[PDB]
């Protein structure tokens, strides 16, 4: 289904590679992805980057391959809870997704994209968009990030 | 024993003083031949007491084994009077390193058997039961224990060898040779395996022909037996030709059978008669 | 010493010494230089002193003897040449221990576990059943099955 | 190599304190050097006359104080122990008399020992 | 790997794992690695997969291995087998071993317990009750004199076995022949002048395995009902060599675990005790603890494991394959650690009549002891003529008895 | 004081969180002075939440120096310089430096001081020497551009 | 109990705790308790506590006790006395034992390591370079006797039989282990140096294990094989006094040192497995890999010199002291490439048994071997083999077309 890493305490001890994505959240909407910087300009040296527009929130994230893969078009939202996102089943935690809208377009009928819900933001298997005739998503989400916890 | 593909072959001796014993067994080793059986009766007479018997028959397999380079071995026997003294003619046994052993498992019972297995077990030498009391209590249809019982129970205490013995019902005999050396038998009336004896992985047991038969009926047996068997059996010759014939033959049998020829159809034609030493085997023959 | 009085035997152009220079690194295709081999030990050699030459276990040289028995067997018999293309493939475990006496026998073994691809004792698996002909000298059941496929006969 | 009057010796070394008399015209520190070297044969594996002391007596008597490396002797005889200390150190001849005082064993070589076989309270209980 | 469309054989090997992965790896991929690197026709198989019961990211795996992998009749070699190295793993977060389906084959080639419940319950003549034992509170420091006196004391009070210590095996303040012989001599003149065959655990946990058969000879000619000896410390090799010894010679084997803590406690990994409870029952004891009661359910259900001869799955109170035992002998649990006799109701009918209590004193050991050995009695009978015990045992306890035997005083400092 | 490319999973205990507001040398003091010093990840999204808004933000990998700063983190651009044009340029740059530690205690230790133009790094022996007891930041580290040849 | 003034006296013991506390108990008191599970005199003083480096809620205990509590020259007494059921105290999150310290009184009643590094060197001749071994990949007898002859004439030392296959029904070791006798003595024979095979002597019963190595010894065997933990201590002690007896060399095999230390909260860090190993009896000894590699380096060379000081950093706590007591031989656990020759060399010493293809199994046997040769050469000649590692595998230098044939495998 959505490929799931959760982060974990102690993960700060020796990361030796990281990356960075603006944040959006549930609550500013689709409007907010639409506005966030797509591409940030890699002109770093360990990390040295600048953003094609400016942005108050940033979350950093370890280079999990999935995301590295990303580079433009990486974005990450902030979900209260859980359940309501995931088709399947929760634990009652705030919920980061990263999405890349450079693939919305609903191509893997497996694959998950992040839409306009009624309620808010939903993700989506690329199949019932299908069903449904949807031919372009929000992003599509590459991985699902979990709180680190006891 | 390094003995791959062929059944392996058995001499046994016509008859004598213990030098002549040794003389003799050479002889029909050198021959190559793989084994050679000692007489269903001769443990102890006053003839050749163990110790003079063993000690001889040794000194002939090692000089055999040294000048023909292949392995070979004796069914030296052991049924003894008590168990101790049993134990006793092992221990000798295994001291000069003979790797085969005799025993007569009625006759001598099921405990003193089992300890037999065991030990060998420990001391690496193959066990070779031979029946000597069967016919007491299976040959009469109506009444007894039917021999497949026996050959049952054996395979689950000791024995790496078991005189079958000849086929020409053969019916009830071959089903009981595939319930000893297989690991699975599915139940068959006809064949005459009545229960689905499991085996759980445990290992088999060479079923061996013995007597009645000789090597104008060497096709047959390869044929029945398959390959995983102990086949065994005087010459216009001698021991050591008619041994080398027999041997010449059974390797010609198998060939054929490799290359597929009928054996129970071509079993008279497919001899050598020339070529393979056929003059050792003097293509003797005589009906 | 050195006897070997039993059974001895009484590419086609190589020496005598050095022929197993040929089965060291195995230049040649699998199956047919066991007949090689076999000529070998016509001069009288012994699979004990072949082991520590060339490598090759006794139970290995039976099993190239045998395939090259059972690839010359089929070779002369039906077209299809990929069935022996088959073997030369590596896989003789398709093929050993040929209890099937005649050669319309072999053919349906060889040609049926081609088709179905079953090594790690299929072999056998077959051959107890094709040897087990579908009459046991008149039993019940003779008037609605095969006799030469395996399919139809098992 | 010869003595060392400062070699305060670790825990673990064992030690010997000899009483002696040395032969005429031989100083003080040559005898004692000589007694610990010969009991000896890198130079690891060597006593040391960590201490010599004239006896506080008549006249020409002297406390010889060595020490011994722990490997020398044996994981659990008294034998090596004698035969490594007065092995054949009284057969010198450099020494007019020569006397074996007292012994300290560190308790590295006292743990493996077996003791005596009851002791004073597991006796005196039977 | 990972056929669940498949059912096991009614004679292989089950494993039942509780695991974690990292993050990004199907459960799937998961169970079948598991299979695999714990062992052709020779492969394990992952043969059913599911999540936990409403917990977060943790699966059970049901992983069937082939019979013919196994040393006949050898509890170390299953172990060093199945539990080898799985642990050593990438993608694991954790895991934990928390059941094995031992077959109808493969069990009937253990030595097992040594005597069983049944043979020694005839051996020591006493019935119905569960024994008593009390241990030694002056567990150092003390003299050969002072033990001989004080373990007379406490079995002339009314007790049934008097526990030695743990860490107390030979040290340069007391040495085994010495202690072995001074706790003979009591409780030979206890058991004469008493009317009860009584015994005393002795450690021969020994260093090597030459000097615990010379422990255990000894132990044997001077007389003796009952040896103790610790499996985990000293590796199921030692144990099963001691538990053959003590079939051949009439003599008991009681265990105690002393290191379990160590692979069990925490849940999400290590081996949870029922099975090494399982393997135990196959090795060799007949005495074996098992905690304490004041989670009582996984209590119950492996000390069934160790006292019954059939028990169906029930993943309620912590089994997971019908696990049958062929007439092999059941062992006898042991519930020791913390019991004021405040507690004689509750044990008394957690662990039903057939069990041991081992005990860690107004004013002496005889009085004490005594006391103990009351409601062994009182409650038992209560229980024998029909009285809540769970929720009515203090009544009983000399509420209903007002006894002039010292457990009023007793019972009244609590 | 380690230089590091930015490289991927050279070192495997990890993967987590870590900020520092970015100033240009060009800057100067000023934008140091100003940045903010306390960058707290919580809650349980691990947004993180800095004291006061930062125009640029970059973020070195948890890297031991990296982790060990805490409060004082900042990174600082650097740009050449070259004689020749057709000389190869050096490359960009970026320095991780704890302005909790702005007192210059370490000899060894480079520090992060002001040139005429610009910002500057000076050894701690080179800055007591100049009686400069204070500097703005201590440098923790050194840069290096991602490299995958 | 908890006298945080203390000077422990050098011929007592010590023990080094790592624990995590309850919500409501102090850790000084936590300390107290944990010191005070152990049991007068005879009890164990709480002399130290801190806090860990950073981390909440946790907290490194130090505590000492008299050397004389304890058996006069066992193992599994002392671990019983030591850590017998302080897990269990139900007032306590978690803990895990870090390291212990034997007085030097204590360790010389062991016999310990039966033959150690320099007589082991000595007896297969094989000065100057690490030892290789690989463990032969499955069968019958016969077909893993001609394996082995093949992947150890190849060159090998070493060759390693799978832990799981001690004995079978299929698989029986009297016949495994006369077919390798035979094997070991042709290969030897033609090579000249003195080869060697493990043997996996593990045995549900003691006098089977007994049986066995002495069956091993008359074939004439050099090495044999055995578990240690899940055969536990008092079979490897007793093993350990047999191989100094009859001169046969020990080689041991965690196989379950990663239920106990896999995690941090719980069991015992294999330093004290180590140490108590050392202690017991054993020559050679599984440790991993390096690919954290300063804790495995640091326990390396704990139980490898005879005289370790004190270091945080690198995982030691106490200096621990030896008296001469030999040291055994570090086993790099598998899991490696021709590609990681050199690295291993490195840091593993000229003192390591390093364990490990296409064309057939002797050739890459060759291959590993010469590419241990040049390699082991060239740091004697000065290099850095970190930055060289390929050039100094440049091509099959001064070699046939085996090992290079191997080289570009790595793709």
């Amino acid at each position: 289904r959505i490929p799931v890493v959760r982060l974990k305490f102690g993960e700060v001890a020796e990361a030796t590679s990281v990356v960075v994505l603006p944040v959006c959240k549930a609550e500013e909407g689709e409007k907010k992805i639409l506005e966030a910087p797509m591409e940030i300009i890699a002109g770093g040296d360990f990390k040295v980057v600048e953003a094609e527009k400016g942005w108050k929130r940033w979350v950093v994230l370890p280079s999990w391959n999935p995301v590295a893969a990303i580079g433009k078009g990486g974005v990450a939202v902030s979900f209260r809870d859980d359940r309501k996102v995931l088709p399947w089943d929760g634990k009652e935690e705030p919920l980061l997704v990263v999405a890349d809208r450079v693939r919305n377009v609903v191509e893997a009928d497996d694959g998950y994209y992040l839409v306009v819900a009624e309620n808010g933001l939903k993700l989506e298997k690329g199949s019932d968009l299908k069903a449904r005739e949807v031919k372009e998503s929000l992003g599509m989400v590459v991985l699902v990030v979990r709180p680190p916890r006891e | 024993l390094n003995k791959y593909g062929r059944p392996m072959l058995g001499c046994t001796i016509k008859p004598l003083s213990a030098k002549n014993y040794g003389r003799a067994v050479y002889e029909c080793l050198r021959g190559g031949l793989d084994f050679t059986k000692d007489d269903e009766n001769i443990n102890s007479q006053p003839f050749q007491r163990w110790r003079d018997r063993f000690l001889f028959v040794a000194d002939a397999i090692h000089k055999s084994q040294a000048e023909t380079g292949e392995i070979k071995g004796h069914y030296l026997n052991v049924t003894a009077p008590t168990c101790e003294e049993m134990m006793k003619r092992a221990e000798f046994a295994k001291e000069l390193g003979m790797p085969i052993i005799m025993h007569d498992f009625l006759t001598a019972g099921f405990t003193a058997n089992t300890t037999l297995a065991k030990w060998c077990r420990d001391n690496g030498v193959l066990l070779h039961i031979h029946r000597a009391m069967h016919a007491v209590i299976d040959r009469q249809r109506n009444h007894g224990i039917h021999f497949r019982v026996l050959a049952k129970c054996l395979r689950l205490s000791g024995g790496d060898h078991l005189h079958s013995g000849t086929v020409v019902d053969k019916a009830s005999t071959l089903g009981f040779v595939d319930l000893m050396r297989e690991d699975h038998i599915e139940a068959d009336r006809s064949r005459g395996v009545f229960f689905t004896q499991d085996w759980a992985s445990m290992p088999g047991v060479l079923p061996v022909a013995s007597g009645g038969i000789h090597v104008w009926h060497m096709p047959a047996l390869v044929e029945i037996f398959g390959d995983d068997s102990v086949l065994q059996f005087g010459h216009p010759w001698g021991n050591a030709p008619g041994a080398t014939a027999n041997r010449v033959a059974l390797e010609a049998c198998v060939q054929a059978r490799n290359e597929g020829r009928d054996l129970y159809r071509e079993g008279g034609d497919i001899l050598r008669e020339a070529g393979k030493w056929s003059p050792e085997l003097a293509a003797a023959l005589d009906l | 010493q050195q006897l070997y009085q039993p059974f001895r035997p009484p590419f086609r152009s190589l020496d005598s010494a050095g022929k197993i220079e040929i089965l060291a690194g195995r230049m040649a295709l699998w199956f047919e230089y066991a007949p090689l081999i076999s000529s070998l030990y016509t001069d009288g050699f012994t699979p004990p002193t072949i082991e520590e030459l060339t490598g090759i276990s006794s139970i290995e040289q039976n099993r190239l003897i045998v395939g090259a028995q059972v690839r010359d067997s089929i070779l002369q018999s039906i077209h299809e040449p990929e069935l022996i293309s088959a073997f030369d493939t590596g896989g003789a475990e398709l093929l050993y221990e040929i209890r099937l006496l005649s050669t319309t026998q072999r053919v349906a073994a060889a040609t049926f576990i081609i088709d179905r691809n079953i090594d790690s004792k299929g072999a056998q698996d077959l051959a107890r059943a094709i040897k087990d002909y579908p009459n046991r000298r008149g039993d019940v059941g003779w008037l609605d099955f095969d006799y030469n496929l395996p399919g139809d006969c098992l | 190599t010869y003595y060392t009057p400062d070699y305060t010796p670790k825990d673990t070394d064992l030690l010997a304190a000899f009483r002696f008399s040395p032969q005429p015209g031989v100083p003080a520190d040559e005898a004692g050097a000589a007694i610990a070297a010969e009991s000896s044969t890198m130079d690891r594996y060597k006593g040391k006359c960590y201490h010599i002391e004239p006896v506080q007596g008549e006249e020409n008597s002297y406390f010889a104080f060595i020490a011994y490396p722990l490997d020398l002797f044996e994981e659990g005889s008294v034998t090596n122990i004698l035969t490594s200390i007065v092995g054949n150190v009284f057969g010198f001849k450099a020494i007019r008399s020569l006397r074996l005082e007292d012994i300290r064993f560190p308790v590295a070589l006292v743990k493996t020992f077996q003791g005596p076989p009851h002791g004073i309270q597991v006796e005196r209980d039977l | 790997y990972y056929t669940p469309d498949y059912t096991p054989k009614d004679t292989d090997l089950l494993a039942a794992f509780r695991f974690s992965p990292q993050p990004g790896v199907p459960a799937d991929e998961a169970g079948a690695a598991i299979a695999a690197e714990s062992s052709d026709r020779y492969k394990g198989k992952c043969y059913h997969i599911e999540p936990v019961q409403g917990e977060e990211n943790s699966y059970f795996a049901f992983i069937a291995y082939p019979l013919d992998l196994f040393e006949e009749g050898s509890v170390t070699n299953i172990l060093t087998s199945i539990v080898g190295n799985v642990f050593g793993f990438k993608a694991i977060r954790s895991l934990r071993l928390e059941d094995i389906r031992f077959p109808v084959a493969l069990v009937k080639t253990f030595q097992g317990p040594p005597h069983g419940i049944q043979v020694e319950r005839d051996l020591l003549n006493k019935y119905g009750r569960p024994m008593l034992g009390c241990t030694i509170k002056p567990k150092l420091g003390l003299s050969a004199k002072n033990y001989g006196r004080a373990v007379y004391e406490c079995l002339r009070g009314g007790l049934d076995f008097t526990k030695d210590d743990e860490n107390i095996n030979s040290q340069p303040f007391q040495r085994w022949r010495d202690r072995f012989l001074f706790v003979a001599d009591a409780i030979h003149k206890s058991q004469a002048e008493t009317g009860e065959i009584k015994g005393h655990y002795l450690n021969v946990t020994a260093p090597t395995c030459e000097e615990m058969m010379k422990r255990a000879e000894f132990a044997k000619e001077l007389g003796m009902p009952i040896i103790m000896h610790d499996f985990l410390t000293a590796g199921f090799t030692a144990n099963t060599t001691l538990a053959k010894w003590c079939r051949d010679n009439g003599v008991l084997l009681h265990i105690h675990r002393a290191m379990h803590a160590v692979i069990d406690r925490q849940r999400n990994h290590g081996i949870h005790f029922r099975v090494l409870a399982k393997c135990l029952r196959l090795s060799g004891g007949d005495h074996l603890h098992s905690g304490t009661v004041v989670d009582k359910a996984s209590t119950l259900g492996f000390v069934d494991l160790m006292r019954e001869d059939h028990i169906e799955a029930d993943r309620s109170r912590g089994v997971f394959f019908t696990q049958d035992w062929a007439s092999m002998p059941g062992v006898l649990p042991v519930a020791s650690g913390g019991i004021h006799v405040w507690h004689m109701p509750a044990l008394v009918e957690i662990f039903g009549d057939d069990s041991v209590l081992q005990f860690g004193h107004p004013w002496g050991n005889a009085p004490g002891a005594t006391a103990n050995r009351v409601a062994l009695e009182a409650c038992v009978q209560a229980r024998n003529e029909g009285r809540d015990l769970y929720r009515e045992g203090g009544d009983i306890l000399r509420e209903a008895g007002k006894w002039s035997p010292e457990l009023a005083a007793a019972l009244d400092l609590w």
